């Protein structure tokens, strides 16, 4: 069904100087109305983490029905055709992110999944 | 002659020495002068599908396309 | 008994050797390469995407002497006495020529990406010659974690078959793809176009959705630096790091072809585009990926076609005829994937002594079906195992 | 010898809105009249990094020495005659990055060493 194939910014640590939008692509198109995307900012142990096993943990804490939780969502208008482009008006601050769906293809099959990554700042 | 040695050689480039194949591409060596030259200029025209004869056999005139037959069939 | 002596076993020299033999058996043919055994470049993407291994495409050059006399002299060459048309190996001895072919293949500018010298080799492989280089970047892709980024470099025009690193990320991307489904592919070129462009893309659009980024000179993909220690590439568009990558170099002719002054300003040599004689030194023929060869590409059937037109010529000149008429042909087919091929394929005619296309010439059709692909992979190994036994059967 | 023990920011990723102080401590005690340290904001790769092992690489290019570079210094404090515990301020919070902390360091043992400590600044 529909899997994630590439995303923008990569899993990875990045320089994404006022990261204005997330982009993925999956594996085939992906039905708009019935999926959902949020996207949490991770707040990150006192200790921090030592590696992206450990971020790719602490986005799996969180899903698509998630109500109250130790980190903060964030606004994004949704435009999905297999690329979707997460949204948002402001420009995204520093952070670990966690991007989260439940994803409808048109076989009527559900996936969920994240991609997580880490925004570590920068200038424009 | 060179000149139809030339002509023919390029030939046993992808279809094996003197005409005989490995396999995957179809051997030449038991065909002779005629269904040689008919299928080339079949293949130059389109009346025969080819996912690489075509490109080869436009690349070569009528007289050229009968030397090339000859040469390979006689030896 | 006339002496015909030929400079190396690949694609162009074996060829030479083998058709000295055909269109004049009165000839004494020495061919020298410095081993018994040779490993194709073409195929060596099937090992780095572990299909096959190095022996899978190594061939024995004994057929040569065992099947058709010629004289096989493992050495190397280390200079060519032009004046008293003799050869010198690296074991001193020397060896008479009436006629000598020089098909030695490529060198690596090691001074021409800021970073890269023969010591950069060993971390960050151009495997642009296939052996050793094939073997350390097969191994470097295994090593590497999965949701690592595998770089790859090509150069500028012209070098050594140009769809060749585009069948290497797409060979890579078949590797990745079972095997490393999180890694990716970034490529890196100096140049703002490609060859069989349309149809790699389509191919990596449909096998390998996501995987590869290819990033032109025209948006910052040029390598100006590498660091080796660090596996960091430095481009207009920033630095990137790789987990593995592939540097390929620009090139210039052999060392042999190079020392001994048979290449011009460029770093090729310039030839008659009839007979191969060099332009420049009058006897010696140059053949395969050394030569200018106007319109023919660097590549494996270029050289195996230059031989052909190359032996006739030296028979003439022997025999005191007129050099013939001449025809070539190359082609080069490119795995997108195991069961997915594509080619680009052309004839070759004299025009206005220039080397020059026949109307024709072209890459597979674009709009064409799964079929179509899987037969063209099938005729690419037919092409392969082919063309390999008229050199080495 | 003067080695690094420990050291806060920690080697790891982690939210730090404001900060001013980063700490070494140090294996032996070390002098001030004879200890250099620096401090830069690293310019990360496009593609990013994916571990720790590629911020300490990177970090390694610099050095209490270098010029001019890819990366961006930060202005410090140092706050010290003889201590192993050394700590380091600037009057404003530093923005979000991967920093990198060089020092050359005379031990009271009459030693010089150099090394470096780095860690991924996430905001908060
Ligand atoms: C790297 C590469 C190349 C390639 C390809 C894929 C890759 C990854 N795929 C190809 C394809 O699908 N179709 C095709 O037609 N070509 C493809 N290629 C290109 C092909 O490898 C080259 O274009 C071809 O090798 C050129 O032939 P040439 O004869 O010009 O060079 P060579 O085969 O490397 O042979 C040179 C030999 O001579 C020996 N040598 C060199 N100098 C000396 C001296 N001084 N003395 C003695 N021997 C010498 C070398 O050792 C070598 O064996
Ligand atoms: C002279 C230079 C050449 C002659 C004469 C022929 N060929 Fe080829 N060839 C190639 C392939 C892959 C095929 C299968 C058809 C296709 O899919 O395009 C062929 C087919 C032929 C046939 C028909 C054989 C049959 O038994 O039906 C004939 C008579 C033939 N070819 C003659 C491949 C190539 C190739 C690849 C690089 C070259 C240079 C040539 N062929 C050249 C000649
Ligand atoms: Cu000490």
């Amino acid at each position: 069904h529909a899997h994630l194939r590439a995303a923008d910014p990569p899993e990875a640590i990045v320089d994404a100087a006022g990261l204005r939008e997330i982009r993925l692509v999956f594996s085939e198109p992906v039905v708009d109305r019935f999926s959902t995307f949020r996207a949490f900012r991770l707040s990150l142990p006192e200790n921090g983490i030592r590696n992206l096993t450990q971020l790719n943990t602490l986005a799996s804490e969180l899903g698509v029905d998630t109500e109250e939780s130790a980190h903060h969502e964030v606004e994004l208008e949704s435009d999905l055709s297999a690329e979707v482009t997460l949204h948002s008006d402001e420009p995204l601050p520093a952070g670990a992110y966690a991007v989260v769906w439940r994803v409808l293809s048109v076989d009527g099959h559900t996936t969920t999944g994240f991609h997580a990554f880490v925004h570590a700042g920068g200038t424009a | 002659d060179l000149r139809g040695a030339l002509l023919a050689g390029n030939c046993y480039g992808c279809h094996g020495p003197n005409g005989d194949s490995q396999g995957g591409i179809p051997s030449l060596s038991g065909l002779d002068a005629d269904q040689i030259a008919e299928t080339m200029l079949a293949f130059r025209s389109g009346t025969r599908e080819s996912t690489v004869m075509q490109r080869q056999a436009s690349g070569y005139s009528e007289d050229e396309i009968a030397s090339i037959a000859q040469h390979i069939a006689q030896h | 008994a006339q002496r015909v002596v030929v400079i190396g076993g690949g694609f162009g020299g074996s060829t030479c050797a083998r058709y000295l033999r055909h269109f004049d058996p009165d000839l004494e043919v020495t061919l020298i390469n410095p081993s018994d055994t040779y490993t194709t470049c073409p195929f060596s993407n099937l090992v780095l995407g572990g299909e096959r291994d190095l022996a899978s495409i190594t061939h024995d050059l004994s057929q040569l002497e065992h099947h058709h006399g010629v004289r096989l002299v493992q050495r190397w060459v280390e200079s060519i006495d032009a004046d008293g048309h003799r050869v010198v190996l690296d074991d001193g001895s020397a060896i008479g020529y009436d006629r000598l072919v020089v098909s030695p293949g490529i060198d690596l500018r090691w001074d021409a990406v800021e970073g890269y010298d023969q010591a950069a080799q060993e971390a960050m492989p151009h495997a642009w010659r296939p052996g050793e280089q094939t073997l350390l970047l097969r191994r470097q892709l295994e090593a590497m974690s999965d949701g690592g980024v595998v770089v790859i470099a090509p150069p500028a025009n012209p070098f050594r078959c140009p769809p060749g690193p585009y069948e290497r990320a797409s060979l890579i991307a078949h590797y990745l793809k079972h095997h490393k489904p999180r890694s990716k592919i970034l490529i890196l070129d100096a140049k703002d176009a490609f060859a069989k462009q349309g149809l790699f893309q389509t191919g990596w659009e449909t096998l390998y959705p996501g995987m590869i980024e290819w990033v032109p000179g025209i948006e910052g993909g040029t390598v100006e630096r590498v660091d080796a220690a660090t596996g960091e590439v430095f481009t207009p568009s920033g630095r990137y790091r790789g987990d593995v990558v592939n540097l390929i170099p620009p090139q210039h002719a052999g060392a042999i072809a190079r020392n001994t002054g048979l290449t011009d300003d460029s770093g090729w040599c310039p030839v008659n585009q009839q007979t191969f004689e060099s332009l420049q030194i009058p006897h010696i023929h140059v053949i395969g990926d050394a030569s200018i060869a106007g319109a023919m590409p660097k590549a494996g059937f270029a050289a195996n076609s230059q031989a052909k037109v190359c032996a006739a010529a030296v028979v003439a000149a022997l025999h005191g005829f007129d050099p013939t008429e001449p025809s070539w042909s190359s082609t080069c087919y490119s795995l997108v994937g195991p069961e997915y091929g594509i080619s680009v394929s052309a004839v070759y005619r004299l025009d206005n002594g220039s080397i020059v296309a026949s109307e024709g010439a072209g890459v597979s059709p674009g709009e064409a079906d799964d079929h179509f692909r899987q037969l063209e992979a099938v005729y690419a190994r037919g092409w392969y195992d082919n063309i390999t036994a008229e050199m080495y059967g």
